[PDB]
């Protein structure tokens, strides 16, 4: 170990953890909790990013002086990856969208940023490489989303062979677009789910939950070459997960079923928004979409993380979806949904 | 100080008080911002002789406290009683 | 006749020193030490059991009449049993003076408290157990003044270090202000400044 | 009226101290050795406290000396051996306590520099 | 005077670089290093040595009370230079 | 609107400043009374210098004091603005307050002059002033004092006979002679109520026992009666400079003792004994006697004290200071009883509170 | 000598009465309390077109941190650290050796900027003038560590400044 | 007969005199009840019987207060008063018995 | 050994005021959970509550005892007023602290500290 | 002693005597105490120091160009009471108020000479003697500091 990067101190705010990470995608949902992460026991951050300087504020409180690195950065454009990651003893990949662009499409932020992500950091020398996939890639899927998971898992498996490729469920959390999304569809009166939502089984796992599996990966040295799934606890039926949402945010479930063909339709009427869709096609497909059983595969628990039960941290992400009435409603009130053993 | 006569009279009797005599903005009437330099006096112990330190030493005369009573005729006041105060013959009713 | 150097005031001295006595004279029940200061401040020394007879025979008579109380406070000095020193700074308009009466306790030794004499004690003996840890029994509200709500500890001991033991940061994970031991990016340097050679022959102290 | 308690004086759990720096801790009580540049000996007349040092680490930004101990700097002064002890058992600390070291008196005679017949007999003034 | 590392990052007048593989120099990217390019040390080593006619001279810094306190060099060596300690003028004896 | 019980929570300011003073020569130790009623800077320096100056058994030369007077009487000025101004500004009446604030303007420019910083002058210190006043400075200040009468009146032609002024103020916060002593008032809060004192004159320091001047007595204990002290308090702090200006004798600025002030730059660079006292005055600092004062002054807000606690050494043992607005605050409760919710507003101003005293 | 403030007998003949109902029901001195804002109205406003135009310093003034040279271009600092001892915020940290040369001088002159209080103790204590404050006031920054400054900030900023602050010097430094 | 004392709260006494004749002697009979040698009895009767010799010798309110020096007249009511309620507490406390208890060996030694 | 007593003559008058101030507190968490907005649940709330009254179960001396069930209420008087916030009462639970090994090799691995 | 000057006159300058790598001589330093030569005979029995010429001139040093390395040359630097001879390798590092000091002991023999480690910052900056009488007294050999 290079002497700059020797651990001291007490795993805190003021202390050097040896971590140089460079996050790509930290300012989106999964990123903050990761910059946090890193933040906390003193690792220096570069947190390149494409958005306007405005939208990384956030993340600067979460180091001690100098410990957070901005750059900008193009996924175009490898010099920008190429500086960023020069100095880095490991590189995360964050970067993706639910809906295409017409200057992104899932192709370009699933496979070709991945790719060059990992190629850029292999010639670097840089040493640990973390990959966000997701557990129901697949290309059989319906979903583009999905099939572009598949290949670009591939691709960055060929490209850096001991990159850690990590496998998530649907995450739920404060700043998600899972349980928020469900919650939001009260502005249209009836929840609409394709045969009822009977026919489908989602196993979502918890933000933080993920956060503490990619930091753990960073630093166990069995990580390497790996890939794990990382799930929720429990398995449910979506009608339940989606009543459940409905009763822990107080609001009246009316659910009624929609075919696919007119519930794929409505999808592609929401995708006319030039800015960010409310849903989309894919996201109607992903939704719908049971969540595959791995048992080949290391999940959290290979990790030392305990996967914590949705029911423990619902409230926590839907107290603010409740009306005034509503809001002072304790933990206890609601039942848990109906698992699946 | 640029104000025209009638402006001058019109606030100047809106105020009741005459104010160009007393105005508030500085003009020329202030010190100029380049002075001439100061020749500083010195104090009393610049001497070259009957100036022994030990004879002007302000700490070292400085004694512990007087134990009065220690657990090991008339009545007295901590002071006189303080003198009343006269009423102002500058203004004894503002 | 020596610009530098402070005059004294011997009649003050004089005066103080009769009036300590006066006090020692009738209050002998409570009071241990009296003594004035070079530049004339008289100092009573009591039982702490005496706070309540000492202090309100000082407001209330009539060759005293020390109806401000000034400062109310406390001195931590840890190399005593009775770690803490209460002292009492009263002001008697009528008689344009000043006093101060001294006592003392230990962390587990309650004090009479001094509202029922002054009114103005009320703030300042919260402040006292506040800052030091010391209990002023029949306080009509006795809590933390100046620390943060549940602050741990009582910053003023001699003991207490002096950047704590918590720092506070937002955590954006739980979305609120947290509590976490303190680390400093830069270690408070501590300076040995004392001379090793003595100052003051008058306060020498027998070897 | 007074009570009897007959325990021996303990207020570790009314001092806000944190558990660990209780019982991890090492005081040391001692009278400081005198600065041999110098000859004064007025700092060498009180009993000192203080505590075990720990981890000091450079600060990444400005190379700046870290630290993650609360007590570092803390320092407290004492009249006699025994109120140090007093403070350190009812604080529950861990101590080690150094028996003060006084100069031995010396022999001290100008005329031993011109002996007759001795070693002491100096070779320069 | 202002070397390059290898790396091309400049050398202080402290001798300071981050070396190869030091992830520290990550903070000058996108900006730049701060580097006083005036070294003293080359600066005071081109003023001339001052020719003076006895044994013992006096060096203030120059500028009277603005200058340093007044300090006295021996100039009795003849295999060397008097330098002051405050602000390293040079002097030598005249013969 | 009525309220039952107010419950003040201070401690919001507060910090630790005599826990860190206890690390601090006292040297190092006196820019912290600067940032305490951070409104009246100098004499909070003041009355430090004071309390140091008494255990060290020094004293400041004559032109220091008069300089300190005449400094002390300008703070007072910048004080009374803020505290008339800011309790007008919250009883609704907002103008009055930027007339009055291009006056501390330039009462912040005598500051900067004599010590390069607008408030936090760290200009008193023991042994008398850093630096003598600059040349052609008391002209100006001359120039100032003459208008600041007028512009006295112009406040009081807003709010002395406004009747809206005076229903918010008359009658309000009512507090009697005898309270007000018993729980602790000092300064206006007392002389409202009639009570006379002022430590000006009844315990004189530096040269105060020098100067004319009249101590404003009010009748009623209210607001308003405190309101007009403060008021003619300003009148009689420019009768005070008037003399103060006028009476200004010449030599030096700090006790002509060079192990407590610092010698001259000059003299450091040419005499060995004032080398060696700068280099141990600038680190060591000078030691004071062992010894305990409590030493207050007539600071604008009312009595300012500190109690001091040598062990001998360069270093404080403690420094407790006495905030008037710390007695003041806790009598908040009992003043407002049987008024309503704007009324508190104007309790508060009258009080005159600064935080940074109250908590520290 | 005291004066009281409100103590006042009102008149009770007929005029003083009428006058006093006059007050009331025409409002006479509220109306006067508008001609006082109306005179200000007309004056001339003390604001000033910042940043074209600036507000008066003097030469003491206490601003942005300087390390200065001697004439011939070597630094005043000797690494004495006076000024670090002194410093009533702790923010100087110095490193010292010696220098390639036999000459005594820093390796290390930092300040903490958010830590410093602009007191001027550090130039008071210096004794070669090597720290002083500057005239600057206009260096606000966009982050934290800008305003942590290390010795070749504090060197530029005197080679930057030396001009004004040489000629602040010596209008002062017959006061000190 | 004065219009007002000038203190806030403190109401102008129709019958000064005749109130400090009634005042100084209620402290009397209270102070008669302390035992004889001590000094609070001693001192508090000496000072008592002063003033009450200079309420009966001065009849004019205005010269009343220039002997008694102790500000208005309702000032000194009030006084007497605070010594009537200080004397019957003196009795309870008892602070003419000897000291309670020494301190310890250096309570009072400063510096340490 | 003969000393002033704060509130309570002996440890069994101790320790009637400390089962009051328990109960005083166990009524309190359902309040505080509702009051506050915790995601915390109420059993939570009083296995707290009961850790820090098993923290201090070996003292033996009643005027230490006096002081923490002092300290105690005015922590609860803090808490029913809502003087504290949210923070105040989450700063019991340590979210964002990391596990510290207690072991001897975890803590030879990280550093120095015993 | 006095808080001013009244000496008008110019000062004396001595130059300056090398005596080996550990002990720098700044001699316009010296107050002429003789506790050097005093040392260097007595105690570590080297009669190489000494004073030469007379009046205000007498200068003290070698006469000749000569190295002091004795293994216990090192505590002149202690008992000199200026800055005279000072540590050539603690040469500008740092200042005494600055320094925490440990007491420890010495390992270079089995003597176990009682020192002070002064460290700064985390640096340990030198190595001075703490009294022992039964030990070293106040001395260290140089290998030791
Ligand atoms: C709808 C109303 C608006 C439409 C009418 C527009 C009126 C014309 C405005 C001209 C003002 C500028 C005058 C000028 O030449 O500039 C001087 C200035 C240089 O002069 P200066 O030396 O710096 O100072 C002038 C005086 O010495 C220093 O100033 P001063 O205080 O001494 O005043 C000088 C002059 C300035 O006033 C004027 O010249 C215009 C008067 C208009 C009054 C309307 C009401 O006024 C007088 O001379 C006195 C007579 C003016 C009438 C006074 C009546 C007071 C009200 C009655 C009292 C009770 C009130 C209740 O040049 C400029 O800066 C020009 C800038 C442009 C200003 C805006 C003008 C256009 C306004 C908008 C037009 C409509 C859209
Ligand atoms: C021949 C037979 C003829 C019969 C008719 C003859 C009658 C003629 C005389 C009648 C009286 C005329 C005036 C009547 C108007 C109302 C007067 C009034 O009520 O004002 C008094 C009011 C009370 O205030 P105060 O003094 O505190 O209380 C009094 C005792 N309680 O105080 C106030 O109201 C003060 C209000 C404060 C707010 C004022 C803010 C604005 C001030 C400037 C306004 C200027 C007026 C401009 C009007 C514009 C016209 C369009
Ligand atoms: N339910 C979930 O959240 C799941 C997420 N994942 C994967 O985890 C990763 C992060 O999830 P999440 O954080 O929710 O994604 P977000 O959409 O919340 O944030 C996406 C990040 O990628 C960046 N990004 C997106 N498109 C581009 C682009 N074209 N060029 C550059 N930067 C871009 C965004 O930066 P900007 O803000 O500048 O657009 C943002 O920082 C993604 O790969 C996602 O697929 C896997 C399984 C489930
Ligand atoms: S101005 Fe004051 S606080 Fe700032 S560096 Fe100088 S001495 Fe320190
Ligand atoms: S800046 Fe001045 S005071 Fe500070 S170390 Fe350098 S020479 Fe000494
Ligand atoms: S010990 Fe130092 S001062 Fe004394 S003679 Fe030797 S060199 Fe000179
Ligand atoms: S520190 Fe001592 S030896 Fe060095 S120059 Fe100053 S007085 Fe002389
Ligand atoms: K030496
Ligand atoms: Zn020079």
């Amino acid at each position: 170990l290079h002497h700059a990067v020797i651990p001291h101190g007490k795993g805190g705010r003021s202390s050097v953890s040896g971590i140089v990470a460079t996050v790509f995608g930290a300012t989106g949902f999964l990123g903050r909790y990761v910059v946090n992460h890193l933040g906390r026991m003193g690792s220096q951050v570069i947190v390149p990013h494409r958005c306007e300087p405005y939208d990384t504020m956030h993340l600067r409180p979460m180091g001690d002086l100098g410990q957070i690195i901005f750059m900008d950065w193009n996924g175009r454009d490898k010099d920008s990856i190429r500086r960023a990651v020069e100095h880095s003893s490991v590189v995360i990949n964050l970067v993706g969208r639910e809906w295409e662009t017409q200057n992104f499409d899932f192709e370009d932020v699933f496979v070709k940023i991945p790719q060059a992500i990992a190629q850029v950091s292999k010639e670097a020398g840089v040493e640990k490489f973390i990959h966000i996939s997701h557990l129901n890639a697949d290309i059989k899927s319906s979903s583009k989303y999905l099939r572009s998971k598949a290949v670009g898992e591939k691709e960055v498996r060929e490209t850096f062979p001991e990159a850690t490729i990590i496998k998530p469920a649907e995450i739920f959390g404060r700043e998600d677009r899972f349980l928020n999304y469900f919650a939001n569809i009260r502005w249209f009166g009836g929840v609409p789910l394709i045969s009822l939502g009977k026919k489908t089984v989602k196993q979502p796992v918890y933000i933080v939950d993920v956060t503490k599996g990619i930091i753990n990966a960073i630093k166990d040295p069995d990580a390497r070459g790996k890939t794990f799934a990382f799930v929720g606890p429990s398995r449910y039926l979506l009608f339940d997960l989606v009543q459940y949402v409905f009763a822990v945010a107080h609001r009246p479930f009316l659910p009624y079923p929609l075919p696919h063909f007119a519930y794929r339709w409505i999808g592609r009427l929401f995708e006319i928004s030039p800015f960010e869709p409310w849903t989309t096609r894919d996201k109607v497909e992903r939704i719908h979409t049971t969540d595959k059983i791995l048992p080949h595969l290391p999940g959290l628990e290979d990790l030392g993380v305990e996967a914590t039960p949705l029911e423990l941290k619902a409230i926590e992400v839907l107290r603010r979806h409740r009306t005034y009435r509503w809001l002072s409603s304790e933990i206890e009130d609601v039942q848990p949904a109906k698992t699946i053993p | 100080a640029s104000a025209t006569r009638f402006i001058q009279w019109l606030r100047n009797w809106a105020s009741g008080r005459d104010l160009q005599a007393k105005l508030q903005l500085r003009y020329q009437e202030i010190s100029k911002r380049t002075q001439p330099p100061p020749k500083l006096p010195v104090g009393p112990s610049h001497k070259l002789s009957n100036n022994y330190y030990c004879t002007r030493d302000g700490r070292r005369e400085a004694m512990p406290p007087s134990i009065v009573m220690s657990s090991q005729k008339k009545a007295v006041s901590p002071a006189p009683p303080i003198k009343r105060w006269e009423l102002s013959q500058d203004e004894p009713y503002l | 006749t020596r610009p530098t150097v402070r005059p004294r005031n011997d009649v003050a001295h004089k005066q103080l020193s009769a009036f300590g006595e006066y006090v020692a004279e009738i209050l002998p029940k409570y009071v241990q030490q009296v003594q004035v200061s070079c530049f004339n401040e008289l100092e009573i020394c009591i039982h702490p059991d005496g706070v309540i007879p000492v202090l309100t025979f000082l407001r209330d008579h009539s060759n005293a009449q020390f109806k401000s109380l000034a400062d109310l406070t406390a001195v931590d000095i840890p190399t005593r049993q009775n770690r803490f020193e209460i002292v009492y700074n009263l002001l008697s308009l009528r008689f344009n003076s000043r006093i101060r009466v001294k006592t003392y306790t230990d962390e587990l030794t309650p004090i009479e408290s001094s509202v029922p004499v002054y009114k103005a004690a009320n703030w300042y003996e919260r402040e006292i157990w506040d800052m030091f840890g010391v209990f002023f029994a029949n306080h009509p509200d006795l809590r933390r003044i100046l620390t943060d709500y549940g602050f741990e500890g009582h910053p003023f001991r001699k003991d207490f270090p002096l950047s704590g033991y918590v720092e506070l940061r937002y955590d954006d994970e739980v979305k609120r202000v947290v509590a976490e031991p303190v680390e400093l990016a830069q270690e408070f340097r501590k300076f040995d400044l004392n001379s090793p050679w003595e100052a003051f022959p008058a306060y020498r102290q027998p070897p | 009226q007074l009570i009897t308690v007959d325990e021996k004086l303990d207020i570790t759990t009314i001092t806000g101290v944190p558990e660990e720096h209780i019982k991890t801790r090492k005081a040391r009580i001692f009278v400081p050795a005198r600065n041999n540049m110098q000859s004064g000996v007025n700092n060498t007349k009180k009993w000192k406290m203080e505590f075990d040092t720990r981890e000091r680490w450079e600060n990444p930004l400005m190379g700046w000396a870290s630290t993650a101990d609360p007590l570092s700097n803390l320092v407290l002064t004492f009249s006699t051996k025994e109120d140090a002890v007093a403070f350190a058992e009812k604080n529950g600390w861990s101590y080690d306590v150094e028996e003060r070291k006084v100069p031995k008196p010396k022999s001290k005679s100008y005329g031993a520099n011109f002996s007759w017949n001795k070693r002491t007999r100096v070779s320069t003034k | 005077g202002v070397r390059t590392s290898p790396t091309g990052e400049k050398v202080t007048h402290t001798g300071q670089v981050y070396d190869d593989g030091d992830y520290r120099k990550v903070r000058f990217v996108g900006r730049q290093k701060e580097v006083n390019e005036n070294f003293a040390i080359d600066l005071i080593a081109e003023q001339p040595v001052s020719q003076v006619g006895s044994r013992v001279i006096s060096c203030d810094g120059g500028g009277g009370a603005l200058g340093h306190p007044r300090v006295y060099i021996n100039l009795d060596k003849e295999t060397k230079t008097g330098t002051c300690g405050y602000c390293g003028l040079q002097f030598r004896q005249q013969h | 609107e009525m309220v039952r019980k107010c419950d003040p929570h201070i401690g919001l300011l507060h910090r630790g400043t005599e826990k860190l003073i206890e690390y601090k020569t006292y040297l190092q130790a006196l820019p912290y009374f600067d940032r305490l009623d951070y409104v009246s800077m100098m004499c909070n320096e003041q009355a430090y210098s004071l309390a140091v100056e008494k255990l060290l058994n020094i004293r400041p030369p004559p032109r220091a004091q008069w300089i300190r007077v005449l400094f002390g009487e300008i703070t007072r000025l910048l004080n009374h603005i803020m505290a008339v101004t800011t309790h007008a500004l919250d009883i609704g009446a907002m103008t009055p307050f930027f007339w009055m604030f291009e006056e501390r303007e330039k009462m912040f420019e005598f500051y900067e002059r004599v010590s390069g910083a607008r408030m936090h002058a760290a200009y008193v210190r023991p042994g008398g002033v850093h630096q003598d006043l600059p040349l052609g400075l008391m002209d100006d200040i001359y120039e100032f004092s003459k208008n600041f009468s007028l512009r006295i009146d112009e406040l009081e032609e807003m709010l002395t006979n406004n009747r809206i002024w005076r229903n918010r103020t008359v009658d309000i916060g009512i507090v009697t002679a005898e309270d007000a002593l018993n729980y602790g008032f000092s300064g206006v809060m007392l002389r409202g109520s009639g009570i006379q004192w002022d430590l000006r004159k009844t315990q004189p320091y530096d040269v105060y026992d020098q100067v004319e001047f009249d101590v404003p007595i009010g009748s009623r204990g209210d607001c308003y009666d405190r309101y007009l002290c403060r008021v003619e308090e300003m009148r009689q702090s420019i009768r005070i400079i008037s003399q103060c200006l006028n009476k200004m004798p010449p030599g030096e600025i700090k006790v002509d003792d060079a192990k407590v002030s610092p010698p001259k730059r000059a003299e450091m660079k040419t005499s060995m004994e004032s080398l060696i006292h700068h280099f141990k005055l600038y680190t060591e600092g000078y030691q004071v006697p062992p010894g305990a004062t409590y030493t207050a002054i007539e600071a604008p807000k009312g009595e300012f004290g500190v109690y001091l606690v040598s062990d001998g050494s360069s270093r404080p043992y403690r420094c407790k200071i006495k905030a008037p607005g710390f007695a003041h605050l806790a009598g908040l409760d009992k003043m407002s009883k049987g008024h309503m919710l704007a009324d508190v507003v104007a309790i508060i101003g009258t009080q005159d509170i600064v935080f940074g005293e109250v908590d520290r | 000598t005291y004066k009281y403030v409100n103590l006042r007998e009102p008149s009770m003949d007929m005029k003083s009465v009428t006058d006093r109902a006059a007050q009331t029901l025409l409002w006479t001195e509220l109306i006067r309390g508008l001609g006082m804002t109306l005179s200000y109205l007309f004056r001339e406003p003390a604001t000033i077109n910042y940043p074209f135009e600036k507000g008066p310093l003097s030469p003491r003034f206490r601003g942005e941190h300087a390390l200065r040279r001697y004439p011939s271009g070597e630094e005043r600092c000797i690494a004495c650290k006076l000024c670090e001892a002194v410093c009533p915020a702790q923010a100087i940290t110095i490193e010292a050796e010696p220098r390639a040369d036999g000459s005594r001088r820093t390796t290390r002159y930092d300040i903490d900027m958010t830590k410093c209080i602009y007191c001027g103790f550090c130039q008071e204590a210096c004794p070669v003038d090597a720290i002083v404050e500057g005239p600057n006031f206009e260096f606000s920054t966009e982050t934290h560590e800008e305003l942590l400054y290390n010795k070749e900030k504090l060197l530029n900023n005197g080679d930057k400044w030396e001009a004004e602050i040489a000629a602040n010097i010596q209008a002062d430094y017959l006061y000190r | 007969l004065k219009k007002t004392t000038g203190l806030v709260g403190l109401a102008v006494c129709e019958t000064p005199h005749e109130r400090l004749k009634i005042l100084y002697t209620k402290i009397l009979d209270v102070l008669g009840h302390i035992p004889k040698n001590a000094a609070y009895r001693k001192y508090t009767e000496q000072i008592t019987n002063e003033k009450l010799s200079m309420v009966k010798a001065e009849p004019d309110v205005k010269k009343l207060e220039e002997r008694l020096q102790g500000g208005q007249i309702e000032e000194v009511i009030l006084q007497a008063e605070n010594e009537l309620s200080l004397a019957r507490k003196m009795i309870q406390w008892k602070p003419w018995e000897p000291l309670v208890e020494e301190p310890p060996a250096s309570q009072w030694k400063w510096p340490i | 050994t003969s000393v002033k007593p704060i509130f309570s003559r002996d440890m069994n008058e101790a320790k009637r005021r400390v089962r009051e101030l328990y109960r005083a507190w166990y009524r309190e968490v359902p309040n505080t959970v509702h009051l506050f907005q915790l995601d915390i649940s109420v059993k939570q709330g009083r296995d707290k509550v009961r850790e820090m009254f098993k923290k201090n179960a070996h003292i033996t001396d009643p005027r230490v005892v006096d002081l923490l069930v002092i300290k105690g209420k005015m922590e609860l008087e803090e808490t029913i007023k809502v003087w504290k916030q949210r923070t105040h009462v989450m700063r019991f639970f340590h979210e964002t602290e990391a596990p510290r090994p207690k072991d001897f090799l975890s803590k030879f691995y990280v550093g120095h500290d015993p | 002693g006095s808080d001013r000057s009244r000496f008008l006159e110019g000062k004396r300058a001595v130059e300056d005597k090398n005596i080996g790598p550990l002990v720098k001589t700044i001699m316009t330093r010296c107050i002429q105490c003789t506790r050097c030569i005093r040392f260097a005979s007595e105690i570590a029995g080297v009669d190489d120091l000494g004073t030469t010429g007379r009046g205000n001139d007498m200068q003290v040093g070698t006469y000749i160009e000569k190295m002091f390395m004795s293994e216990l040359s090192g505590n002149i630097i202690d008992i000199c009471p200026v800055g005279a001879l000072t540590s050539k390798p603690y040469a500008f590092t740092a200042r005494p108020w600055e320094t925490r000091k440990t007491e420890s002991i010495d390992v270079m023999d089995a003597v176990g000479s009682n020192i002070v480690v002064s460290t700064r910052t985390g640096e340990v900056m030198r190595i001075l003697p703490r009294m022992h009488e039964d030990i070293n007294e106040e001395w260290i050999s140089d290998k030791t500091r």
